[PDB]
């Protein structure tokens, strides 16, 4: 049986990949660019939420 | 004993306390008639109004 | 339109949906009112925008603001040689002064990926292109967020706020920001009551640097007892500070 | 026009131009004070 | 009643305002049915 | 979080009220080092990074009705009995079917 | 079976019972609606028209 | 919520027993025989402080 807990954690897993490959996009273009990267800026927090 | 008249009823009811239920279904919530009602534009058909 | 009488407002029924003459009956037009429809009875931008509103965890209504504004901005073009980042922030900046709750230009670009220069000179492009404006910031705008930062009670904003507001009004402070009124209030009320703020906590708050903090409250300094309510409880005197 | 808070439970008068909120409380949620209007009910 | 060239088409038919209505929506801002829209493209590309 | 930005505890009854997501602030801790192959390692830690928001499940360890008796649950409008288990996500009470 | 109007799966209420309370219920609709600016030519206020 | 004021059945007053009733069961007395202390011989009038439930009790335990 997948309890809330199990589902949510099915979900995170997910929508936190998204975010850590939302960063990586982020930081990609700026390290390109030659130009370090802000750690805020680059995450997006509406993807878990 | 009958209620209209008095009378004994020859048979003897079974009568006694019983745990009864009012259920959310209502007919005033069921009832509704339709005559020549607001058809609709597009299909010049009948639509609640 | 009833044909015995010209120019008749119809009366609009909701029982078939029809038009009828207002004193006649007659019904003009069979069900054409479409009474259930009529009575209740660019991206990569938005996304943005959204990213920085959750970066505050400012509410969705200031949100469907700055997006409205990035719309118009965006349909004028009178300033399409600036970033959309830049532009997203200026707008976000306008509507957060708009609704009531203004924010400092260090506070979006902490958020935003720009530095306070831009998101100043896209803030004044936006306020030319738009043909609006917006009302000038008092220094109470600032008084409940920078003191629900802080862990200080309610009383001590209070008190902070009032005596900054008194201060602007003696014109003790003539010409310096709100924000480093704001910030001195904050530290005489914090230092004055019991849970007690340096100016370092205070500066990275309200972003303002410790010497701008001192300055504008150096000019208040002497004026500190009447500035604070006449009821306002403390355990370390009002009439001795640093 | 006026509305109870929900936190304090003050009555203040409120415009309609002006935002709803506590004037004291600060709180956020109004309800609507009783109509003075006379209602009657049947004790059926 | 059918004719190998009349599968050709030569001229485009536009259906009546009864077929495609406008709907009104968000006040007096007229939402053009699916139809017009196509119309529309329909139009553009048959002028240029 | 007020129109204004002040962040407020937010009560089950005043998310059902406002139509509000019954969420809590979720940060974590990065750590971020830089490389350029100047025999020099920067390791910068951006401590308690907000990334998102959970929904929290009413009468949980991490509600706000947590431990609180049933006198404590009466003053916050709150029905003692009320067993929670849900989330209010827009002011809905949604339940997650196992 | 006492008139009939009980058969079927049917019930026969006792109306002074029903007079006294027996079974009354309270029902509760709530009705929302919000305003909302979006659209700088269009905005919608509360007010009596 | 609160006690009827009539029995459903037959009418008979019972909205002047519940607090009584109360009493008496702080007394020791067994809940037949409070209902007859009351004066509840018909059993359909024992069955409305019976089977009551006060929750106008706990409704109170919320600030107007
Ligand atoms: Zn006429
Ligand atoms: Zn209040
Ligand atoms: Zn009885």
């Amino acid at each position: 049986l997948d309890l809330a807990g199990p589902l949510l954690a099915f979900l995170f897993r997910g929508m936190f990949k998204n975010l850590l490959k939302e960063v990586r996009i982020y930081a990609q273009k700026f390290i390109d660019r030659g130009k370090d990267f802000n750690l805020e800026l680059a995450i997006k927090t509406r993807i878990i939420s | 004993y009958n209620g209209f008249t008095g009378r004994k009823i020859t048979s003897q009811i079974f009568i006694g306390p019983t745990y009864y239920q009012r259920l959310k279904h209502m007919v005033d919530d069921k009832i509704h008639s339709r005559a020549r009602g607001p058809i609709q534009i597009l299909n010049r058909q009948p639509m609640e109004g | 339109t009833c044909p015995n009488h010209p120019d008749a407002i119809l009366v609009e029924d909701y029982r078939a949906g029809d038009m009828i003459c207002p004193e006649c009956g007659l019904v003009v037009g069979d069900r054409v009112i479409d009474v259930g429809s009529e009575w209740r009875t660019m991206m990569n931008a938005f996304k943005e925008i959204t990213t920085m509103a959750d970066r505050i965890n400012l509410p969705r209504n200031i949100v469907d603001r700055t997006n409205n504004l990035f719309k118009q901005v965006y349909e004028q073009k009178s300033l399409k040689g600036r970033a959309n980042d830049a532009i997203a922030s200026a707008c976000l900046y306008i509507a957060c002064r708009q609704e009531g709750v203004p924010r400092t230009f260090k506070e979006i670009c902490a958020v935003s990926r720009i530095s306070k220069k831009e998101i100043g000179r896209c803030f004044k492009l936006i306020l030319k292109a738009l043909e609006t404006s917006v009302d000038l910031i008092t220094t109470g705008d600032f008084m409940s967020r920078f003191c629900s930062n802080l862990c200080l009670p309610k009383q001590v904003q209070m008190a902070a706020t009032h005596i900054a507001r008194k201060a602007v009004e003696l014109d003790l402070v003539p010409g310096r920001s709100p924000i480093s009124v704001a910030a001195a209030a904050i530290y005489m009320a914090s230092q004055a009551s019991a849970e007690k703020r340096t100016q370092k906590e205070i500066g990275d708050i309200a972003g303002v640097a410790d010497v701008t903090i001192r300055q504008s409250y150096r000019l208040i300094y002497p004026r500190a007892p009447d500035l604070f309510p006449t009821d306002f409880k403390f355990d370390t005197p009002v009439d001795k500070l640093p | 026009m006026i509305y109870i808070c929900g936190e304090c439970h003050t009555e203040n008068e409120i415009k309609s131009r002006d935002p709803i909120r506590c004037r004291e409380c600060g709180y956020r949620i109004m309800y609507k004070k009783r109509t003075k209007r006379l209602v009657v009910f049947d004790a059926r | 009643y059918a004719r190998p060239e009349w599968m050709i088409v030569t001229v485009l038919p536009v259906p009546p305002l009864s077929v495609r209505p406008a709907v009104v929506m968000q006040g007096s801002a007229r939402n053009q049915d699916d139809l017009t829209h196509k119309l529309a493209d329909i139009v553009k590309i048959n002028n240029q | 979080w007020e129109r204004d930005g002040a962040p407020s505890p937010m009560m089950p009854n005043e998310a059902r009220l406002r139509n509000l997501t019954y969420s809590a602030p979720l940060y974590v801790d990065i750590t971020k080092t830089v490389i350029k192959e100047g025999e020099e390692q920067l390791q910068t830690q951006h401590q308690k990074t907000f990334i998102g928001k959970i929904p929290i499940m009413l009468r949980s360890t991490y509600c706000l009705l947590n431990g609180l008796t049933d006198r404590d649950l009466c003053e916050l409008n709150e029905c003692p009995l009320d067993p929670g288990g849900y989330f209010i996500i827009n002011g809905s009470e949604k339940v997650l079917i196992a | 079976s006492y008139t009939g109007y009980n058969q079927e799966d049917s019930v026969i209420m006792n109306r002074s019972a029903v007079d006294r309370g027996f079974f009354r219920s309270v029902f509760y609709r709530s009705y929302k609606e919000q305003e909302s600016k979006k659209g700088f030519d269009q905005e919608e206020v509360f007010e009596k028209p | 919520m609160i006690i009827p004021v009539r029995c459903f059945t037959c009418g008979k007053i019972v909205g002047n027993k519940w607090e009584a009733y109360l009493g008496l069961l702080q007394a020791e007395y067994t809940e037949g025989d409070a209902l007859d202390a009351l004066g509840l011989k018909r059993y359909c009038c024992r069955r409305m402080l019976l089977a009551h439930v006060d929750l106008i009790e706990k409704l109170l335990n919320y600030a107007p």
